[PDB]
């Protein structure tokens, strides 16, 4: 698709069996969702770093369908304002920017 | 590394 | 343009009267930028909301040049650990996400 960004880019994902909405933003490096219960291995990663750090679950290499593109990347899993599909996924769909 | 802006 | 998120996504800007750097921000509705001396009207913002809120100088109406494309919108002034271009400018400049 082209998105126009008049409003916030929200798409629709597959995750873990689940469908959830999360939010294309390409001021993060990382994919960060919550309330997902993904199967095999996780290691703990400290992220943001602004008044602390917050601990997540990262599961690499983890299958994901995001807009219909069905791509592989590391998620991280753990308590987030809003679901975020960082650069690291983005990539993987072709997502560019285009002006 | 996040940096989202919700306002 | 054609800008592929394998990195950050970066790109340089001319705002008032200074040359700057900013990161195209697609989970940002707004820009922040720090150490820029703008002229004339503003008023105080609070954004951010995690933590407490931190307070910004609103500016409208801005004449801004982003990667070459000069464009008007509103940016905001003061402390950010980087210089965002949000959604608003984007806009302007005729930026979309593209997959």
């Amino acid at each position: 698709p082209q998105i126009t960004l008049w409003q916030r880019p929200i798409v629709t994902i597959k995750i873990g069996g689940q469908l959830k909405e999360a939010l294309l933003n390409t001021g993060a490096d990382d994919t960060v969702l919550e309330e997902v219960n993904l199967p095999g291995r996780w290691k703990p990663k400290l992220i943001g770093g602004i008044g602390g750090f917050v601990k997540v679950r990262q599961y690499d290499q983890v299958p994901i369908e995001i807009c219909g593109h069905k791509v592989i990347g590391t998620v991280l899993v753990g308590p987030t304002p809003t679901n975020v599909i960082g650069r690291n996924l983005m990539t993987q769909i072709g997502c560019t920017l285009n002006f | 590394g996040n940096f989202l802006q919700s306002r």
